[PDB]
């Protein structure tokens, strides 16, 4: 029963679709890129408005 | 000659109010120090450094240089003193006795609330008894009948004041200070060498320090106030005596709270 | 909830009265109480207030000194005490609740008020009727003579409703939110010391008298109130 | 049953092999040309006192002004980070907690731990107190982190090997997620509130999905036991750390890892992890102490926010991203900006 | 002040609030908090009378307040969970003395190998152990008929009740290597009166002495 639920569950995991790594890292680093604006602990806010 | 004696004197008043400034700070900065023995030590402090902003430096003029002082800064000046050194002294008894409970009864002394004003009450009774020793007599001194001399007590004169202040104020403190130490050993007696060892040193210097640093003076006094009242010339022993006093208040910031473990870590805090 | 108030009645000039709250179903221990008034034919009138922990205790500029304002925690009971009564004080009580922590929704329940008979931001309601058509939009307005706009951002003015042979019940809190148990075709804004609510899509029950107060800094000064009739 | 081993051992060495054949670059080597943030500093702006023992859990609201806190001595508080006040306090049953939610709606809140029953409290009623809504129970060993779904589903991680999916208002579990071998420890849910992942005591990691109940794909590569899991903003990420001074990023596409955290100096554990509003700062905390923040691209950075005198066991960030909240073994709680 | 009325109403909400914490706290730390540990059916459920997840007991003897962890329906990796109990006053530990020769590998030298991996850890470095040894008379009439030796090789002793007991309560306390820290307290499980409590009452009285003084550097 165990050697049969363990084969199921690895042919279920083993047919998935794949893409390169290079594709994730530009992802990330466009995500990072896209919001340089609106991240108040990596460029502080004036003191005028800031809450602390 | 005058200049090493004022520079002494400067280090020793600067050596103990930042001694005792110190633990004040360390009180004021924490808030988990809300027990009674930080307020005794709190006691101990203000009393302690009280004890050399009054008296050291203006005492510099009394025996340097001119005494532009006059009766009204002299009578100041002793009450100030007196009041001071007395506090004290029954504030090492106030924290030997709360040590002492602390061991002739755990479970009692684990399950009890009073925090609010019995502390405070304690705390006001000794000074109130610390002025009620010597303020009267000392403030009923007016027999010199010498225009002009140092500023000394007026009860120099006859032997059964000197003893009587001597005896209230000297003998019973050690003689409880000493019952007490006994007690805390003897029920902690009952690995064991090192121990008894440790702790039977600790509190064999935490009695000598007192005692050896009370008794001279005392005993000066009396034994040249009974009969041969020199009242002039006085040799080294008696200057001595006069300043072996003064240098207990040095010395007790140094012992009883910088031992303990909760102000070592409240002073590594700052 | 439920607060209950008893006490009043008829007295000769002088003398003295006592009125008693009563309530039933919260934590009494959690919530400030408010006694405010109305007079016989005109709009209401802030009389006192007592807070949580018995620190604070504040009174009218007209009878201080003259009235006893008092609590009880473990019985549930609110007391106020007053002697020598002349004629101004002819007149029905109420009392509210109020509760102030970040989010809360003050004057939110009121009781059924009691008669008593005897023998300064300024507010000015504008109108004193107004007759409408239902499905039609209303706005009521009215004025004040300063700034309500605090510094940290709040708005301090209320919008109460009274229908006919009732008791008050808290239409918009801080001037621009919504209470509990009321209809969402309400709304109001305001331009500063000058405030305006609108309702959308009139029906019956909603007819009657309207009132707005100011709760910057003590004392609440109130209106003479808006009455909307078809 | 030899058979299916083999089979078993053959599709792992397939899939191992898909896996290498589908890393091709790294971005180690693309981030090279990235300026850095720079040194980076932070000073305590408040300081929130009262609590008495250790702090187990910290969470914030979906405001960014109202704050949980979880201690040992049975005791709950909902505080205002903008003036320092009390909101709330509330008491508990059972003084071993290790887990608290907070409610997107802000109405309910919930807790966890050693008792094996998930307490869910809610805020605004017509009384003026806060009571005992719901007690869920069906676990066998010891909660380690909860989370709120929606208004009306929540999420349940336990020490047996099992994840649990409740519908409060019926009082009964819907679906049961089993897999693991041993002690489960961390879950973070996904923005767009259909998947979560979760972190057990034998160095592997899998990804679930909630509506079907099957396991999604499973992560493994530690050298020991994984302590804390957070979850990256877009949903196409996270990062872990283990009890061997070590953190690191996986993907859910790659199906790889990405980058490793670790330091030679730094031989202590790792408790909490959490990003920041753009993706560009981790922050860590460890047992020596302090905590660390890291360049998420670049990984080399040290800029500890010292200030603890203990261990520091839980970080938390504001949804607008202008504040970090720390909370350790000290006792005390500190805001940081 | 710069503050509106609503705002010295939260403030006066947040004062009444650390007064109630600060006074549940304060009573809350006047309290002695026992661990309860035990090998498999050591007959520890006998100390529980005669005084799932965790199972919490309480008892007020002779002005203190008592509470008892048991912590036997926890099965998961001790590592992970143990270091929430670094401020208990005490460990108490049962072991079985009639459970010598009985197989699972007999009990004994499991209890020994459970023994030396508690005191030794490294959150207990300071935190003293009461030791029960029990069921004594199924070992008195165990060993007329049966020799110390299917145990214990070395023995070399009189075959007597009180020559076995000591040897085995010495090899026990052998274990300990932290001599100048913590101590190590033994008894014989009484079963006819209430000695039992009595014990752990006298062990916890000179544990607060003993912290009591090496908390002052005396
Ligand atoms: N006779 C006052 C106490 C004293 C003596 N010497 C110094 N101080």
């Amino acid at each position: 029963a165990q050697a049969r639920k363990l084969v199921e569950q690895l042919k279920m995991e083993a047919n998935i679709d794949r893409i390169k790594v290079s594709k994730a890292a530009a992802d990330l680093m466009a995500y990072c890129e896209a919001h340089a604006k609106e991240d108040p602990l990596l460029t502080p806010v004036p003191a005028s408005e800031n809450p602390f | 000659t005058r200049v090493t004696l004022a520079f002494f004197m400067s280090l020793v008043a600067f050596a103990i109010m930042l001694g005792n400034a110190l633990v004040i700070l360390a009180f004021v900065v924490d808030k988990n120090l809300r027990h009674r023995s930080s307020y005794f030590f709190l006691n101990l402090a203000i009393s302690d450094f009280f004890v050399g902003v009054i008296s050291i430096p203006l005492y510099i003029p009394h025996t340097l240089f001119e005494w532009d002082f006059g009766k009204e800064i002299c009578v100041f000046w002793l009450t100030t003193d007196y009041l001071l050194c007395t506090a004290s002294v029954y504030n090492i008894v106030l924290i030997s006795y709360d040590r002492y409970l602390s061991v002739s009864n755990a479970v009692s002394y684990r399950t009890q609330h009073t925090g609010v004003l019995k502390i405070v009450t304690l705390m006001v009774a000794v000074w109130v008894l610390a002025f009620l020793v010597n303020g009267p007599m000392i403030l009923v001194s007016e027999s010199w009948k010498d225009e002009g001399s140092e500023c000394e007590p007026g009860f120099f004169s006859e032997w059964y004041i000197l003893a009587i202040t001597s005896f209230l104020e000297f003998v019973i403190p050690v003689i409880l200070v000493a019952y007490f130490n006994m007690n805390i050993y003897w029920s902690l007696w009952k690995v064991e060498l090192l121990r008894a060892r440790r702790l039977a040193k600790s509190l064999a210097i935490l009695l000598g320090v007192f005692a050896v640093c009370w008794a001279p003076y005392s005993l000066f006094t009396i034994v040249l106030s009974f009969y041969s009242s020199a009242t002039g010339p006085k040799s080294v022993w008696y200057r001595i005596a006069f300043w072996l006093q003064w240098f207990n208040s040095f010395v007790n910031p140094l012992l009883y709270p910088l031992c303990h473990k909760r102000f070592q870590k409240a002073f590594l805090k700052i | 909830v439920q607060l209950v108030e008893s006490g009043g009645g008829l007295v000769q000039p002088g003398g003295s009265r006592k009125l008693s709250c009563s309530a039933s179903g919260f934590a009494f221990s959690s919530f400030g109480m408010h006694w405010v008034r109305q007079a016989p034919e005109k709009g209401l009138e802030w009389v006192a207030y007592i807070s949580s922990g018995s620190g604070t205790i504040y009174y009218a500029d007209t009878v201080k000194g003259r009235f006893t304002i008092s609590r009880d925690d473990p019985k549930n009971t609110l007391f106020l005490q007053m002697t020598s009564l002349r004629s101004e004080d002819t007149a029905m009580y109420y009392c509210v609740r109020s509760i102030y922590y970040y989010g809360s929704s003050p004057f939110d329940f009121w009781g059924q008020g009691t008669t008593l008979t005897v023998s300064d931001i300024v507010m000015t309601q504008a109108t004193s009727s107004v007759p409408v058509t239902p499905g039609e939009s209303v706005s009521i307005s009215c004025r004040s003579s300063k700034s309500l706009l605090h510094s940290n951002g709040n708005t301090y003015l209320y919008w109460f409703l009274q229908r006919p042979g009732q008791s008050p019940q808290l239409l918009i809190y801080r001037m621009s939110n919504l209470a509990s148990g009321v209809p969402d075709r309400f709304s109001g804004s305001g331009s500063g010391t000058a405030f305006t609510l609108t309702i959308s899509r009139l029906e019956a029950e909603d007819v009657g008298v309207y009132y707005c107060m100011q709760h910057l800094e003590y004392p609440l000064t109130f209106g003479a109130g808006t009455k909307l009739e078809l | 049953l030899d058979q299916l081993r083999q089979e078993a051992e053959q599709l792992k060495n397939q899939i191992r092999d898909a896996r290498k054949a589908c890393a091709d670059a790294t971005l180690s080597q693309i981030t090279n040309n990235i300026d850095p943030v720079g040194r980076i500093q932070m000073r305590t702006r408040r300081t929130l006192r009262g609590h008495l023992a250790k702090i187990y859990a910290m969470h914030w609201g979906t405001d960014s002004r109202l704050l949980v806190s979880a201690s040992q001595d049975g005791k709950l508080i909902i505080w205002d980070s903008y003036t320092t006040n009390k909101v709330h306090a509330i008491p508990l049953r059972s003084s071993w907690v290790m887990t608290c939610a907070y409610a997107p709606s802000g109405n309910y809140v919930a807790c966890g731990g050693l008792d094996n029953i998930c307490s869910i409290y809610n805020l605004k009623t017509r009384e003026g107190n806060v009571r005992v809504s719901r007690e869920l129970a069906g676990h066998t060993g010891y909660l380690s982190c909860c989370r709120f779904l929606d208004d009306n589903q929540i999420v349940t991680s336990s020490g047996d090997t099992t994840c649990a999916l409740w519908d409060i208002e019926t009082g009964q579990q819907t679906t049961t997620f089993t897999g693991h071998t041993g002690d489960v420890m961390s879950l973070s849910l996904a923005p767009d509130t259909r998947l979560f992942v979760s972190g057990a005591c034998d160095a592997s990691a899998k990804l679930w999905d909630v509506r079907e109940g099957m396991c999604r794909q499973t992560f493994t590569g530690h050298e020991s036991d994984i302590n804390a899991i957070c979850f990256f903003p877009n949903g196409n990420a996270f990062a872990t750390g283990s009890d061997d001074a070590t953190c690191r990023l996986f993907d859910l596409r790659a199906d790889q890892e990405l980058m490793t955290y670790s330091h030679d100096n730094i031989i202590c554990g790792i408790t909490s992890v959490s990003f920041s509003k753009s993706g560009r700062l981790l922050l860590a905390g460890y047992d020596d102490f302090n905590c660390n923040v890291w360049d998420a691209l670049k990984a080399d950075r040290a800029g500890v926010l010292a200030g603890h005198d203990n261990r520091v066991s839980c970080l938390g960030v504001t949804d607008d991203g202008m504040a970090v909240a720390t909370g350790s073994w000290d006792s005390f709680l500190k805001i940081w900006n | 002040c710069t503050l509106s009325a609503e705002d010295k109403a939260a403030v006066e909400r947040s004062k009444m609030i650390d007064r109630n914490l600060r006074e549940d706290g304060e009573k809350a730390a006047r309290e002695v908090k026992l661990l309860l540990l035990g090998a498999g059916e050591s007959g520890k459920s006998t100390i529980v009378k005669q005084m799932t997840g965790i199972v919490e007991t309480h008892f007020t003897f002779k002005d203190l307040h008592f509470k008892m962890f048991d912590v036997g329906a926890q099965r998961s990796e001790r590592k992970k969970w143990i270091h929430c109990f670094e401020g208990v006053t005490a460990i108490i530990f049962c072991v079985a003395l009639s459970d010598y020769d009985l197989v699972l590998m007999n009990r004994m030298h499991e209890s020994m190998k459970l023994f030396d991996s508690i005191c030794n850890n490294k959150w207990f470095t300071d935190t003293s152990i009461i030791l029960f040894l029990n069921k004594k008379d199924l070992f008195e009439e165990k060993i007329k008929k049966s020799p110390l030796t299917i145990c214990y090789p070395e023995y070399a002793g009189s075959n007597t009740y009180e020559e076995a007991a000591a040897y085995i309560q010495c090899q026990f306390e052998d274990l300990n290597k932290r001599k100048d820290t913590k101590e190590i307290y033994t008894h014989f499980t009484c079963s006819t009166d209430t000695k039992n409590v009595q014990f752990v009452f006298d062990a916890v009285t000179d544990v607060i002495i003993k912290n009591n003084l090496k908390d002052c550097g005396l």
